[PDB]
RNA sequence: GAUAACCGCUGAAAGCAUCUAAGCGGGAAACCUCUUCCAAGACCAGGCUUCUCACCCUCUAGGAGGGAUAAGGCCCCCCG
RNA sequence: ACCUCGAUGUCGGCUCGUCGCAUCCUGGGGCUGGAGCAGGUCCCAAGGGUUGGGCUGUUCGCCCAUUAAAGCGGCACGCGAGCUGGGUUUAGAACGUCGUGAGACAGUUCGGUCUCUAUCCGCCGCGCGCGUCAGAAGCUUGAGGAAACCUGUCCCUAGU
């Protein structure tokens, strides 16, 4: 999990979420998954 | 001159209110104003004249938003790090009366009259009291229009 | 659900294991106790049996008293206490009047034994809380013993509730648990219990059953 | 106040009714009156809803 | 509009209870009850489908009715054929046995590990890799299936450890 | 028991739909029970027992003011 | 340069703490830039614990032997009406540099008084008095509090 300020997509496959009220990064790589903190 | 109250003069009335899906800010503040007397003429700010207020279902009273979990109760036992913090689910749960108690105690002045005032107030986690004797009256928390 | 038993913490010994290993153990006087009353909680609550232990003289015992043991339907006896239990079944196993043994223990029972530690008195904070002590020498001036700090300085302002310092220790409830019945003798209604426990010889003591080594 | 929501009005309500109506009683004696007269109390707050516009809350 | 709007078809042998907001739909396999959300009613639409509409359109509602026809649908497709989810372990040593009403798993810890059959769960083994959940409520179905999943922490390297009937887990290969 | 990260639901306000959306269900030492101790001055003071279930006097015969006390307890005394 | 110069005592050490989390164990995500493993980097979730010595005025540090680890800070750089007085900063003296000199020196050194019976709050313990709707008596009963919470190797699992 990369947990920074700012989460966007990495690839073509990350797709921005937002749940629990935080924005979120998904992504087929879990390298690329991100968190908003 | 102005009415005092003098002696035994101030009459005392019985209300039972169903916190049943009732807003706990809404409920402890009608039950304030029954137990500061403020609906009589005659109040006094210095005269415990208010009426008991035995409130039912307390465990079943509504709160909006996430209070029942993120707002939290706290008590300082007076010891270092000694600051209890119980959300207000977690109170309802356990002490379910405690919560409109607290609400209620909260909405009422903090001095020695407040605390007088405190003993009209009969908070009950359930449908019943013991108080059927005292005969009270149901009291609907109802809003004067204007 | 968990036995107990009131006694008199006897003395203190040593006995030897199977494997010559020595054991000291305490030996406490798990005399009869007689239930004297049961609690339940339809009347009372909760759920726990009374047990009276010890020979008293019925000249002693004060009308209140004497009467509570009237109604009991036993003979009065010097110490009363109470042994909580969790389920209503406990209490359902109990009965005014039953007469309670040491043999309700048996051999290797681990026990959690109750008594009233030994008055130590006033007590300073070295003693008391194991403050390390002040330097004997080195110019060290009449703090050998003493507390040192307190608390800060102004911004807390005052010493905070808890703050450890000197004054009377012992004389206080202690439950030193899981202490393991080496013997049950039945023949003096005595229980050898591995270790020690707390207070004086003499003093009344509770053996209940571990609460965590059931 | 407590006497005009004992009444079913509000307090500013009753003022408002009573200016409109003329009616001049100070405050002191408007307590008076609710405390040993809640009668005549309820006969001035009944003019002071007659008094009050069809509409409170109306543009004017 | 109408994709949260269709009617749900019930079948020839069930028997959905309504008491107002609470079904409780009986059918060849087990009941199950639900506690439908504010939005929606229900009135069969006749022929037999439960019908299911939202009072007003702004958001909440529009969500709770889309999701409240989407569980009375899964609701009775389970309370008539249920749901199962086949599963299969990789490993070479990794197995699994059915104890009766529970699973027991071998996947290379120490221990063996054991699953104990939640209500309205049973456990079928095709074989000593591969077996499956049952049951007529499908979130309870999918929850202990995950748990069967996560039994083992993920293995990208070896692919050692339990999945699902088809999955292409996150294999991971390199140098030596 | 309740909680970060990991999930489940049929799958939408939204189309082969989709971790999940709004709703609803499951997985650390921290938190709440659990263990030990204090604790009803917990001003919201429990199940029992003891006497009694008023002994007398005075202003009023309202409300009080004092003795004697039943019950039990101090103080003395021998002590730890 | 806003309180304090009709005085708010300094550094260090000792003693005793208390708090924060900005994590030195306990839970996870990513990397698996371990393809893998023993390990480790990184980022998210205070209960406890977080050693002893030498050289350091030593605030810092370095070193020795350990450790699971030897955390970082706030609290008047917490704590001298609790201690010490090594540093520092009086009065003596020597040396170095400056000065004609008296003397000066964030120069090197030796020596160099640490007062107070606690009134208030606070805290630690003990009582006495009243309450607690009759006057006592044992047994209690948890609203609320406090205490505690640490963690190592070795073996089996498995030379898997
Ligand atoms: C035994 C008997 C004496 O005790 C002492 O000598 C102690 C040991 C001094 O400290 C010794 C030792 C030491 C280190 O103590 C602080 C030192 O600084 C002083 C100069 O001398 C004291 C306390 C000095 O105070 C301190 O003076 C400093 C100038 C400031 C300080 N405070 C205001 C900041 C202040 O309290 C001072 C001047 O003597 C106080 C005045 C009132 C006195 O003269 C009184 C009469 C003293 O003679 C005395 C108390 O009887």
């Amino acid at each position: 999990m990369k947990v920074n300020p700012s989460v966007k997509p990495i690839c073509d496959k990350c797709r921005v979420i937002r749940r629990h009220g935080r924005v979120m990064v998904i992504c087929s790589d879990p390298r690329h998954k991100q968190r908003q903190g | 001159p102005t009415y005092t109250p003098k002696a035994g003069d101030t009459t005392r009335s019985w209300y039972v209110i169903d916190a049943s899906d009732v807003v706990l800010g809404r409920l402890a503040s009608a039950a304030a104003t029954l137990l500061r007397g403020k609906h009589k003429p005659t109040f006094t700010p210095n005269v415990d004249g208010g009426d008991f207020v035995i409130v039912i279902n307390a465990d079943k009273i509504a709160v909006s938003g996430d209070k029942l979990t993120k707002k939290f109760a706290y008590r300082h036992s007076g010891y270092p790090g000694g600051l209890r913090k119980r959300t207000i689910g977690e109170l309802l749960e356990k002490h379910p009366t405690r919560v409109v108690e607290n609400a209620i105690i909260g909405m009422l002045p903090h001095n020695k009259l407040g605390r007088q005032i405190q003993k009209k107030l009969k908070v009950y986690a359930g449908p019943d009291h013991p108080h059927a004797a005292q005969q009270p009256i149901p009291f609907e928390i109802k809003q004067v229009a204007q | 659900a968990r036995k107990g038993i009131l006694g008199t913490k006897l003395g203190m010994t040593q006995v030897f294991d199977e494997n010559n290993k020595v054991v000291p153990v305490t030996v406490v006087k798990a005399g009869p106790n007689v239930v004297t009353r049961i609690r339940t909680t339809e009347r009372d609550g909760y759920s726990a049996v009374q047990l009276a232990y010890g020979e008293i003289s019925p000249r002693k015992v004060i009308k209140p008293v004497a009467g509570q043991f009237a109604a009991a339907g036993v003979n009065p006896r010097r110490h009363v206490a109470e042994l909580r239990l969790d389920d209503e079944a406990a209490v359902a196993e109990y009965e005014v009047g039953q007469e309670l043994t040491a043999e309700i223990f048996s051999d290797g029972a681990y026990v959690d034994v109750t008594g009233t530690s030994k008055g130590k008195g006033f007590a300073g904070t070295m003693k008391r809380h194991g403050f390390r002590g002040q330097g004997a020498a080195h110019g060290a001036q009449a703090v050998h013993r003493r507390p040192g700090s307190i608390g800060g300085c102004a911004t807390p302002g005052r010493v905070f509730k808890g703050t450890r310092m000197s004054g009377r220790m012992g004389n206080d409830r202690v439950t030193t648990q899981n202490l393991k019945v080496h013997k049950v003798d039945a023949e003096n209604g005595v229980l050898l219990i591995k270790g020690a426990i707390p207070g004086r010889n003499g003093g009344l003591v509770v053996v209940r059953s571990a609460i965590k080594r059931g | 106040n407590a006497a005009a929501r004992a009444n079913d009005i509000t307090y500013n309500r009753l003022i408002q009714g009573l200016k409109a109506a003329g009616v001049e009683v100070d405050r002191k004696n408007l307590a008076e009156l609710a405390v040993s007269d809640p009668a005549a109390f309820t006969a001035l707050v009944d003019v002071a809803r007659a008094a009050l516009p069809e509409d409170v809350n109306a543009p004017s | 509009s109408r994709i949260g709007k269709q009617p749900v078809p019930v079948p020839s042998g069930v028997d959905v209870t309504i008491n107002g907001q609470n079904l409780s739909v009986k059918g060849p396999k087990g009941t199950l009850t639900l506690d439908v959300a504010e939005p929606i009613s229900v009135s069969r639409a006749e022929d037999g489908a439960i019908v299911v509409t939202r009072p007003d359109d702004e958001r909440r509602s529009r969500s709770l009715h889309g999701l409240s026809r989407t569980l009375i649908a899964n609701l009775v497709t389970g309370v008539t054929e249920g749901y199962t989810q086949k599963m299969e372990i990789f490993g070479v040593g990794y197995r699994v046995q059915l104890k009766g009403q529970n699973l027991e798993f071998a996947l290379g810890y120490s221990h063996p590990v054991l699953i104990e059959a939640p209500e309205g769960i049973t456990f079928a083994v095709e074989s000593p890799t591969k077996f499956s959940v049952s049951g007529i409520d499908k979130q309870k179905v999918g929850q202990i299936s995950a748990v069967i999943r996560r039994l083992r922490r993920p293995d990208p390297y070896k692919g050692k450890g339990v999945r699902y009937e088809g999955e292409q887990i996150r294999r991971k290969v390199g140098k030596t």
